[PDB]
RNA sequence: UUCAUAAUAACUUUUCGAAUCGCAUGGCCUUGUGCUGGCGAUGGUUCAUUCAAAUUUCUGCCCUAUCAACUUUCGAUGGUAGGAUAGUGGCCUACCAUGGUUUCAACGGGUAACGGGGAAUAAGGGUUCGAUUCCGGAGAGGGAGCCUGAGAAACGGCUACCA
RNA sequence: GAAACUGCGAAUGGCUCAUUAAAUCAGUUAUCGUUUAUUUGAUAGUUCCUUUACUACAUGGAUAUCUGUGGUAAUUCUAGAG
């Protein structure tokens, strides 16, 4: 099987090393899980010492964070748009860790029209005396605003879905975002 | 190779075993337990190699079955149970208490012991920690945790434990001008005051050590515990008070002390 | 080719040879799981209905 | 230290939180067979610790130049991101950079080389030996590959090929 | 108290030195870089999900041995039924 020794490697000389001790198990490493889009499908890895990995063969939700907000909704990832490692995974749809994807957004917007009632693209006494105490605060980035009018958000997963089975990340903000956006024009 | 050693051959024993070179290929190997392999002292070597009580393993375990040697209160019925430093067994029949302290030389003592001293144990502290929900636990550097210490108890402070119920009864600082015990190296079974604590914010901490005939040593931070304030020690030291006699000295106390 | 009955009802077993192929013909090419009428096995076994259900080669 | 730990956000093909055993047969009467209660076994969560574990720092190996250049398409040296792993790491993958080692012997070759504790010799310095009772390490005809498991790439386990 | 299920162990021990020359190994560090049955300490009123009639004085279906019917020249080969 695959192995993670440096056994095989040539030393920092670059001498050949000569093969002493047959592969170990605690030197082991399983295949790559590659996992795509569409309809949950989670396979439990038996790892060292028991526990579980697990490996996220097609992964369909996934629970994102607007950091400047502070909140976290579960939603549906629809296409990977950038990945910095590889096109071809773009190519594929294969979801790995700091890919890019577009979420539903709905949940989030929904989220947004609840707290400040302010809404993107364009009751209760108490509701309204939150609301006012409030606002102002209610502003965003530009970027996030335009991306809101079309329905889909540009985010960034952070979890590592080949080890936990869970697709997680955070929604792309300020800097970084930009960075991103920049990219994706330059690729186009 | 291949998960954990099961046996130890005699030779690769410690040496403070005093474990005879033949009678066996194999010593007795301390089972997992609180004290370190090395730094331990099974049951069985107690009762067989000390004390006598038994000629053989099989009358050993046969002693252990009856449930009659008690280790810290708590029962034990394992040959291979490693008891250590400052731990008590207590023997319901005989109605003896002893206590595991080190000698000298640097081996296991046996130490008679009181019941009034006996239904306490001393420990060092090896970890201060806040636990899950926030809880603040020490560890002591022969075995326990302890929940809800008094917060100002820090590393290297040593604990009376009640040992009955196992709370922390009082403590001693770690300080400057306090009577220690060496528990490790060359120097280990001797009593002395602490003069000086060399720090090196690096690795392993220098602690000089003065004892009570003016004759000053140093050992490292980890091999060294606290016992009382100079003079008073918070338990009963063995004969020869962790003293070290030269061998000319040992020599001539032999033959002055002659009552055959 | 022998045959091993079993009657779950009563609990009872029993072991018949056939000395005849065109008697055995009906099992030729049918699957474990699958139902047999009696009347083509024995002019005998009449109104009787086998599940086939495991069995062993020759060796 | 982005530590211990706590807090807000949610998530989860929602892990665990005792439908388990032996001997005791004790205490209040609301006089039920009621409510109770002792010493233990096994279990089970995370944190300890202990027996361990993988790696890992610095320094040290025997002859040989009738081996002076070696490594880098097929990872060599470094970066970035990912994958993988128990976790660190070219460990592997993508994109990028052109490094890394060497007359203070790299690389190659040999060993009738397992390493060490040690052994023989015995003014002082040395020389030769160490398959072998202890400690490490490898291997179970040869090479692979795995299952079970806390732990094995196990061979008095399995699967294949070659002999 | 045979058998069988379950648990645990079979990764220790024992042997051998073929490979192996910065590899192993020795002394020395490090894990703020991890896994760890067992051990000895610790430890979980919060499983409920609206709160006028609900399994908890205790839930479900299996399967081993066993009894019977066999297969094969054969093996610590196991089919079928109860
Ligand atoms: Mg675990
Ligand atoms: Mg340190
Ligand atoms: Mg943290
Ligand atoms: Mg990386
Ligand atoms: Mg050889
Ligand atoms: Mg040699
Ligand atoms: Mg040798
Ligand atoms: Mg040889
Ligand atoms: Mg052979
Ligand atoms: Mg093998
Ligand atoms: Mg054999
Ligand atoms: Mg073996
Ligand atoms: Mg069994
Ligand atoms: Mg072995």
């Amino acid at each position: 099987g695959i192995s993670r020794d440096s056994r095989h490697k040539r030393a920092a000389t670059g001498a050949k090393r000569a093969q002493f001790r047959k592969k170990r198990k605690f030197e082991l490493g399983r295949q790559a899980a590659n996992t795509k889009i569409g309809t949950k499908r989670i396979h439990p890895v038996r790892t060292r010492g028991g526990n579980q990995k697990f490996r996220a063969l097609r992964i369909e939700t996934g629970n994102f964070s607007w950091a400047s907000e502070g909140v976290a909704r579960k939603t549906r990832i629809t296409g990977v748009v950038y990945h910095p490692s590889n096109n071809e995974l773009v190519r594929t749809n294969t979801l790995t860790k700091a890919a890019i994807v577009q979420i539903d957004a709905t949940p989030f917007r929904q989220w947004y029209e609840s707290h400040y009632g302010q809404s993107l693209g364009k009751t209760s006494k108490n509701t309204e005396r939150k609301w006012a105490a409030r606002a102002a605060e209610a502003k965003i980035e530009h970027a996030v605003d335009s991306q809101f009018g079309a329905g889909r958000l540009y985010a960034a997963i952070s979890s590592r879905p080949g080890q936990s089975g869970r697709c997680d990340g955070y929604i792309l903000e300020g800097e970084e975002l930009a960075f991103y956006l920049r990219r994706l024009t330059a690729k186009k | 190779a291949r998960g954990p050693k099961k046996h130890l051959k005699r030779l690769a024993a410690p040496h403070h075993w005093m474990l005879d070179k033949l009678s066996g290929c194999y010593a007795p190997r301390p089972s997992a337990g609180p004290h370190k392999l090395r730094e331990s002292l099974p049951l069985i070597v107690f009762l067989r190699n000390r004390l006598k009580y038994a000629l053989n393993g099989r009358e050993v375990k046969a002693i252990l079955m009856q449930r009659h040697v008690k280790v810290d209160g708590k029962v034990r019925t394992d040959t291979t149970f490693p008891a250590g430093f400052m731990d008590v067994i207590t023997l319901e029949a005989t109605n003896e208490n002893f206590r595991l302290v080190y000698d000298v030389k640097g081996r296991f003592a046996v130490h008679r012991i009181t019941d009034e001293e006996a239904s306490y144990k001393l420990a060092k502290v090896k970890k201060v920690q806040l636990g899950k929900k926030g809880i603040p636990y020490v560890v002591t550097h022969d075995g326990r945790t302890i929940r809800y210490p008094d917060p100002n108890i820090k590393v290297n402070d040593t604990v009376k434990v009640d040992l009955a119920t196992g709370t922390i009864t009082d403590f001693i600082k770690f300080d400057t001008g306090k009577l220690v015990y060496v528990t490790g190296g060359r120097n280990l079974g001797r009593v002395g005051t602490i003069v000086h604590r060399e720090r090196h914010e690096g690795g392993f901490d220098l602690v000089h050590i003065k004892d009570s005939l003016e004759n000053t040593f140093v050992t490292r931070l980890n091999n060294v515990f606290v016992i009382g304030e100079p003079g008073r020690p918070w338990i009963s030291l063995p004969k020869g008070k962790g003293i070290k006699l030269t061998i000319s000295e040992e020599r001539d106390r032999r033959r002055a002390q002659h009552g055959l | 080719m022998k045959l091993n009955i079993s009657y779950p009802i009563n609990g009872t077993q029993k072991c018949i040879e056939i000395d005849d192929e065109h008697r055995v013909r009906v099992f030729y090419d049918k699957r474990i799981g699958q139902e047999v009428d009696g009347e083509s096995v024995g002019d005998e076994f009449k109104g009787y209905v086998f599940k086939i259900a495991g069995g062993n080669d020759k060796q």
